[PDB]
RNA sequence: GUUUGACCUCAAAUCAGGUAGGAGUACCCGCUGAAAAGCGGAGGAAAAGAAACCAACCGGGAUUGCCUUAGUAACGGCGAGUGAAGCGGCAAAAGCUCAAAUUUGAAAUCUGGUACCUUCGGUGCCCGAGUUGUAAUUUGGAGAGGGCAACUUUGGGGCCGUUCCUUGUCUAUGUUCCUUGGAACAGGACGUCAUAGAGGGUGAGAAUCCCGUGUGGCGAGGAGUGCGGUUCUUUGUAAAGUGCCUUCGAAGAGUCGAGUUGUUUUGCAGCUCUAAGUGGGUGGUAAAUUCCAUCUAAAGCUAAAUAUUGGCGAGAGACCGAUAGCGAACAAGUACAGUGAUGGAAAGAUGAAAAGAACUUUGAAAAGAGAGUGAAAAAGUACGUGAAAUUGUUGAAAGGGAAGGGCAUUUGAUCAGACAUGGUGUUUUGUGCCCUCUGCUCCUUGUGGGUAGGGGAAUCUCGCA
RNA sequence: GGACCAAGGAGUCUAACGUCUAUGCGAGUGUUUGGGUGUAAAACCCAUACGCGUAGGUUGGGGCCUCGCAAGAGGUGCACAAUCGACCGAUCCUGAUGUCUUCGGAUGGAUUUGAGUAAGAGCAUAGCUGUUGGGACCCUGGUUCCUGCCGAA
RNA sequence: CGUGGAGGUCAGUGACGAAGCCUAGACCGUAAGGUCGGGUCGAACGGCCUCUAGUGCAGAUCUUGGUGGUAGUAGCAAAUUGAUAGAAUAAUCUAGCGAAACCA
RNA sequence: AAACUUUCAACAACGGAUCUCUUGGUUCUCGCAUCGAUGAAGAACGCAGCGAAAUGCGAUACGUAAUGUGAAUUGCAGAAUUCCGUGAAUCAUCGAAUCUUUGAACGCACAUUGCGCCCCUUGGUAUUCCAGGGGGCAUGCCUGUUUGAGCGUCAUUU
C-alpha cells in the first residue's frame, strides 16, 4: 500500500474494484452427473463422500493414514499367558441400453445393389467381374455384406 | 533465504485443487490406473513401486487397445519393457480387477 | 522493512537488529511427549479439585467426570442446549464467563484482540448431530470430538483441569481413543504410559503401619533450645 | 461469530468503511426503529429514515421530545429534526444534530417507493 | 514478327486489410559484465518437457518442484574451502505434430473481394495463392496397400435447465424499571433471541438501538459447452476401429565428428577440416580377432504440480503506536535545495454538539476587560493530557565577591495523630428459630437440612433486646 | 568528555559442530516433505521411505546378609580401578602338510597395539552455555536494574 | 526489581474517575523498587502462574527536539515606489532591531 | 535599610515529554491476470455560483447520456418533487459519447505558434476568387488489388 499506484487508487474517486471470492472457493458444485449432484453432501469431503458412495476415490496407496474411525472395539492380545445404492443406480444407467439407430443404406447405392440383384441375381463371381455397375470394382464379400444388409432392409 | 510460511496454506489450496479437479471428474478417480513395478538398484530391488504405464503388449494381453485404454483411465507407457514374468502377470491381474470394477456410460 | 542517519541511536536511522522473518516461529515436539501431555490433561479433568483450583463454578454439578446422554448431541438449537446445561448445573460457570467479559489492557485492543473473558465448559461428543452449531453462540463453551481433544482447549494457559462435559458415547469412545490394558489403542504403537510410583499418597505410605513399625521414635518436631 | 471468509472483522477496515461511506449507503446506515404501534401497523422493526416523516426522541438530553424532520444531514451521519434546537445568545436558532439510532419513528410519510419497500420487506401494509 | 504475348524480376501507389514500437518490469528467458549495473524479450506464469535418458539392477521410464541422497562423490597453492548426481518417498501427471516413397481416375487446399444469411462465422460467385506442393493418410509404439472374417461406431445444430461470473433484494431478540452521569452504551433488578455473543456506529464497556453477523430464500444481467433433458435434422457406396492372411515397408549434413582458440568447469562460441547407413549415439563387460545393454541426435507444440518485494483484489498479525511504523497517519516525493542528474523535510488529538464566545467597553491595530456558551475554557480554532531544562511575580530565608553534600540536633513554619468508646459477672422486663403440642418438605438417609400453625415464659432454660 | 533538559540510543538473529541439564521412548528413536482430517496458517490421525544409533581370575569396593550388646568378624559384592589372563586385528621371525618353481601358511614365538571381544545406549525436543561464520555489541571512544556468594593473575 | 506484548485466572479495578502528571504527604522494602493519601486529569488499567522480547542509559565532541548564559552584547543588508530612524548643518547620543564563537 | 545575588514554596510563563487513541505503516497468507498507434504511461493548459492544495473532468470540461435506488446537497448562495413520481443526489452502477496541447507521437518542418497537400460540406455576386466548418496525409513489415519498368528469359510463317 506504499506504491504510488495503490495510494492514488486509494485517494481516487473511483473506488476499488472489489470482488469477494474466498467464501465460494471452498464450496464446489460437481457439475457433471445429476445423480452424484443429488448424493453430494458438501460436508463430508471428496474422500468421505466418495467412500459413502462406494466409488474408489484415489486409485492406489494413499500417503498418510486413513480414518479407521472406530467402527469396532479392538481388544488386547493375551499372548497365551499361563494358567452401493447410488452405485446400483449408476450401474443401471450404464446398464441401460441407449436408443440406438441401425446404420441404414444410401438410396443411390442401394439402388445400385438393386440393379446388381436383378442383373446377376445372387451369384458373386459373375458380378465381381462385371464392368458395368461395378465400376468401383467392389471387394468380393463387401458385395456380399452390402447385399445382405440390403436384403435384410428390403426384399428378404 | 526463503521460508515456507505457506506450508499450511498451499496444502489447503492443493486440497482445493483436489476438490475442484474432482468436481469436474465427478465419477472418475483423480489418478489413472498405474502399474505395479519392481524397482531397480540393488538397494531397492526387493521393493515394488508404482510405475508410470504398463505397455502395449500387456494391455493387449488384458484384451483391449491402449488408445481405448487411455479413455478408460489406464496409464500407458510405450518406452517401458516387460521383462519379468511375475510383474507382468500381477499387473495383468490388476488390469482385470480394474476392468471388473468399472461401469462405463455410453 | 529491509533497508528502510544510519545509526541505531539516530532519529530515523536503521535500528539495531532489524527483525528478520527467519527467526524460529514453530517448535518441533516429540509426538509421544505431546500425547503424554494430552493424557495428563485428560486424567486431570476428572479430579475437579483441580477444576476448582483453576477456577470454575462447578460446586453444584451432579458428579465428576460429568457424563450426559448422547441425546445431547442431537440438539440443534441454542436455547435448548443452554437449558440443558442449566439442568446439568453448569449455569454458574456460564454466568461467570458471561460476567467476565473485560476489555484488553494492552495496545492489542486495537490489534483486533479487543475483548477478553474466561473459559467455561468443554463438551466432548462422539459425533456431531447439530450440537456444535447449537453451542457455538453461547460464550465460553467449546466442543471437541474425542479424536482431536485439543490441548489448548484441554489445559488453557497450561493450567490442568478445565471443566469438561462428556457425552455418553464419547465417554465410551475414550477407551477406543486411548486404549487400555484391555482395548488396544487405536493409535499406532501407542501405550497409555506407566507410573513410577503406584500410590499417589506419600503420607499414606509413611503413616501406613509397617514403615511406622520400622522407624525410630521422633523428636519434639521443634527443637528444645538448650543454653 | 463470523463464518464467511468474505466477511472481515478488522477494526481498521470497519472504521475506514464507516467514515468513507457514500451517501446511498449512508441512508441505509441512517436507520431508525419504528414504534410499537407502527410495528403493530406494518409488522416491521426498523427503516431507513427520510425527512418527510415524523419522529420522537428516546435518548439524549432532549429525551421525550418529538417532531418532523427538518432535514437529514447525511454528511455528518446525522439528522436535524425541526423544533429541537439550541437558541444561541444572539437569539438565533440552530438544531441539534440527532442520530436516528436514538430516534423512534412515530408517523411515516408513505410513498410508492416506500410502500413497495414495505411490501418487499414483508410488511402487512394497509 | 521491327509485331504480339507468356513469364520472371524490380519498382510505384493518400489502394485495401492488418501489424511493430512506448510504459511497467516482483517472478521468468537470453546477451554483456565489473568492483551488481546494463541490454533485449515475454507471460500469468515463463522456462523446460515426451529420451541419440538413467542404469547395470528381479531394471527404470516426458518435464517440473519438495524431502532425502549430502555437505557425500568430485574439485581445490587437495589451502581458503568449493560443491553435484543416480536411486527412493511425495506433489503433479498427458501426450502429441511435421519432414521420407503419387490423389494422379482428375489441388481434392487456402487468403481476399462481392451477394446474401442464423455473423468470433456460414453459403454462393469471382479473382487470386499454389504442383519449385496446398489438402487427406502415415511419425517406429511403426505404418501403408489389398484380401478375408466379422463385429463395432457415427455427425451437426437449436432451445430450456444446470455450471461459472457480475450483481439486486429479503430473512432474529429490551431501547423494560432504579441509581449515577451533560450524555447510559455504566451499575443493579427483571427479561427475550441465538445456525446470529464477529465487527463497527450511535454524546462513556450496546447480543438484544442501528448497520450488520448467522441461517436460508427470491431475483437480474451476462459467460459457456462442462453435462442434463427436450426439439430439429443429419447417408454418402461416408468415416473409423479390432483379429487373420498376402505384398511392401522411405526419414532431420556445414550437421555428427576432428583440431585449435576464447570462455566456462564439461559444455558453449569462433576459425579450419569435415562423415556413415544391418547406420549412428552412449555405457558397462571380458575366460578376450569380446559379447551384451540402451536410445535414435542434428524439426515442432504441450496443461498441471513451480517462482512471484509488480498489477488487481481480498483476509490476517504474541508487529510499530506519531523521534516508532513507509521518506510521507497531515494538500509527501510535498514544501524546499540543486543548472541538472538528484537530494528531500517538518507537520496527528477543541468539544458530545461549534453550542467557536450575542451584547457593552478600552483599544490605530494587535490585544483586552465586563458578559455568556459549554459537564469542563483547570477544553477559546495558540486549543486532549500538559513533565523537565529555563523565565516572571509574590512570600520566606540567606548572602555580601557567598560553591555543593553527609551526620546529628535545635529553632521557625507545618503535617499526621480514634468516626475508639468496650469486655466480665449479676439483676429487671419483653421478645424469638426459647418451651410445649400439631405439621409440611429436601436428600448426602445421619451425630442431617429447610419450613408452617396455634399455645406458653404462670415455672424453668437458651439467644436476643 | 562534558551549557542544561526531554525522548531515542549500543551482545540481536541465524547456521554448523560441543559440553551440561531437563523431558519422552529405548536398542531403538525421530508425526508435521507429504497425505487424511478440521470448529481451519491451530489441533487431531498417519502409508511408504529416509536420518542417526544398535547388531576368565585376584585385589579391592557402594552396600546387603549373617553372627556379634556393641566394638568388630565372616560371606556375597554395584560402579570403577590395578594386576594376571585369554582371544581377535596388526607387528616381526618359525615356513610344516602340501607344493605347477614359485605358490602356500601349518605350528610355535615376540612386543606393544585397540574409546577391540569377553552381554549395548542411543535418538528426538527444549533450556543454558563453548568455538566458528554470516554486518555479528554500537560508532579509538562508548556499551543501559539491584542484591548475595565465589573471586585471581 | 522494572518495561512492551501473549495464554490462563482474580465472575480483579474503573465516569461516584482508569492511565498519566505533580506531591517541602504518609508507609514498606538493604536495594532495584513497591503501596497509599492529596491535587490535576479524563477512558481505560492492574495483581498472580506462565510465555515472549526492538526489555532497563549520564556520558558514545551519539541522534532529534526544547531552553539557557554569552547579551540587550557584538553589531545595524550578519535574515527581514524604496529604504534602521531621530538629533548632532546634509561631518557623537538616543531610540528601534538584534547575533554568533564558546560554555566538568 | 533598600537594590542585587542564591535557595525554597505559591501562582503565572515556556516547552512539548508522558498517558490514551489511530481512515497509517509493517509483515504473512490466499485468489486473479488486466496497459499501447481504436493512441499507453507521463507532462502542460483549463473546467466549480463563490476553490488554494487533494480528487474528478476536457470547451458536452468537479461533468453528458444509460441503469439502479428513491429525496436530497450542505460553508454560504440557489434550485426544487407537481410527491406517489420517467425523479433531487458532490448517490451508486456504468456497457453510449465528448476528450484541449503534447507525449511510442505520426503531413513536412520547428529557436517559426513556419510551410503545407488531398477529400467532404456551406456561404460570400460565384464558372474562376475568397471565407467558414469537418476529415485524413509518419516509418518498417506482411498479404492481396492496381499501375508500370527491365538489353532477365522464352515464344512468334496454321
Amino acid at each position: 500500500m506504499t506504491s504510488v499506484r495503490k495510494r492514488k487508487m486509494n485517494r481516487s474517486s473511483v473506488g476499488k474494484a472489489t470482488r469477494r471470492n474466498k467464501d465460494k472457493q471452498r464450496k464446489i458444485n460437481i457439475q457433471s452427473n445429476p445423480i452424484i449432484a443429488a448424493n453430494w453432501d458438501y460436508s463430508l469431503t471428496m474422500a468421505q463422500n466418495y467412500k459413502k458412495l462406494g466409488l474408489r476415490a484415489k486409485l492406489q496407496t494413499p500417503a498418510g493414514g486413513k480414518e479407521a474411525d472406530l467402527s469396532k472395539v479392538v481388544k488386547r492380545i493375551p499372548l497365551t499367558k499361563p494358567v452401493t445404492e447410488v452405485v446400483k443406480k449408476l450401474e443401471e444407467l450404464a446398464s441401460r441400453p441407449v436408443i440406438r439407430k441401425e446404420r441404414s443404406q444410401s438410396e443411390r447405392e442401394e439402388e445400385w445393389l438393386e440393379k446388381l440383384y436383378k442383373k446377376h441375381g445372387d451369384d458373386y463371381k459373375k458380378m465381381f467381374f462385371d464392368k458395368k455397375l461395378n465400376i468401383y470394382q467392389q471387394s468380393e464379400g463387401d458385395l456380399k455384406r452390402r447385399l445382405l444388409r440390403w436384403k435384410k432392409r428390403n426384399g428378404i | 533465504v526463503k521460508v515456507h510460511f505457506d506450508q499450511a496454506g498451499k496444502k489447503v489450496s492443493r486440497r482445493n485443487a483436489r476438490a475442484t479437479r474432482a468436481a469436474k471428474i465427478a465419477p472418475r478417480p483423480l489418478d489413472l490406473l498405474r502399474p505395479v513395478v519392481r524397482a531397480p538398484t540393488v538397494k531397492y530391488n526387493r521393493k515394488v513401486r508404482a510405475g508410470r504405464g504398463f505397455t502395449l503388449a500387456e494391455v493387449k494381453a488384458a484384451g483391449l487397445t491402449a488408445a481405448y485404454a487411455r479413455t478408460i483411465g489406464i496409464a500407458v507407457d510405450h518406452r517401458r519393457q516387460n521383462r519379468n514374468q511375475e510383474i507382468f502377470d500381477a499387473n495383468v491381474q490388476r488390469l482385470k480387477e480394474y476392468q471388473s470394477k468399472i461401469i462405463v456410460f455410453p | 522493512s529491509e533497508k528502510a542517519a544510519f545509526g541505531n541511536m539516530c532519529r530515523g536511522g536503521r535500528m539495531f537488529a532489524p527483525t528478520k522473518t527467519w527467526r524460529k516461529w514453530n517448535v518441533k515436539v516429540n509426538h509421544n511427549e505431546k500425547r503424554y501431555a494430552t493424557a495428563s490433561a485428560i486424567a486431570a479433568t476428572a479430579v475437579a479439585s483441580l477444576v476448582l483450583a483453576r477456577g470454575h463454578r462447578v460446586e453444584k454439578i451432579p458428579e465428576i467426570p460429568l457424563v450426559v446422554s448422547t441425546d445431547l448431541e442431537s440438539i440443534q438449537k441454542t436455547k435448548e442446549a443452554v437449558a440443558a446445561l442449566k439442568a446439568v448445573g453448569a449455569h454458574s460457570d456460564l454466568l461467570k464467563v458471561l460476567k467476565s467479559k473485560k476489555l484488553r489492557a494492552g495496545k492489542g485492543k486495537y490489534r483486533n484482540r479487543r475483548w477478553t473473558q474466561r473459559r467455561g465448559p468443554l463438551v466432548v461428543y462422539a459425533e456431531d448431530n447439530g450440537i456444535v452449531k447449537a453451542l457455538r453462540n453461547v460464550p465460553g463453551v467449546e466442543t471437541a470430538n474425542v479424536a482431536s481433544l485439543n490441548l489448548l482447549q484441554l489445559a488453557p494457559g497450561a493450567h490442568l483441569g478445565r471443566f469438561v462435559i462428556w457425552t455418553e458415547a464419547a465417554f465410551t469412545k475414550l477407551d477406543q481413543v486411548w486404549g487400555s490394558e484391555t482395548v488396544a489403542s487405536s493409535k499406532v504403537g501407542y501405550t497409555l504410559p506407566s507410573h513410577i510410583i503406584s500410590t499417589s499418597d506419600v503420607t499414606r505410605i509413611i503413616n501406613s503401619s509397617e514403615i511406622q513399625s520400622a522407624i525410630r521414635p521422633a523428636g519434639q518436631a521443634t527443637q528444645k533450645r538448650t543454653h | 461469530a463470523k463464518q464467511s471468509l468474505d466477511v472481515s472483522s478488522d477494526r481498521r477496515k470497519a472504521r475506514k468503511a464507516y467514515f468513507t461511506a457514500p451517501s446511498s449507503q449512508r441512508r441505509v446506515l441512517l436507520s431508525a426503529p419504528l414504534s410499537k404501534e407502527l410495528r403493530a401497523q406494518y409488522g416491521i422493526k426498523a427503516l431507513p429514515i427520510r425527512r418527510d416523516d415524523e419522529v420522537l426522541v428516546v435518548r439524549g438530553s432532549k429525551k421525550g421530545q418529538e417532531g418532523k424532520i427538518s432535514s437529514v444531514y447525511r454528511l455528518k451521519f446525522a439528522v436535524q429534526v425541526d423544533k429541537v434546537t439550541k437558541e444561541k445568545v444572539n437569539g438565533a436558532s440552530v438544531p441539534i444534530n440527532l442520530h436516528p439510532s436514538k430516534l423512534v419513528i412515530t408517523k411515516l410519510h408513505l410513498d410508492k417507493d416506500r410502500k413497495a419497500l414495505i411490501q418487499r420487506k414483508g410488511g402487512k401494509l394497509e
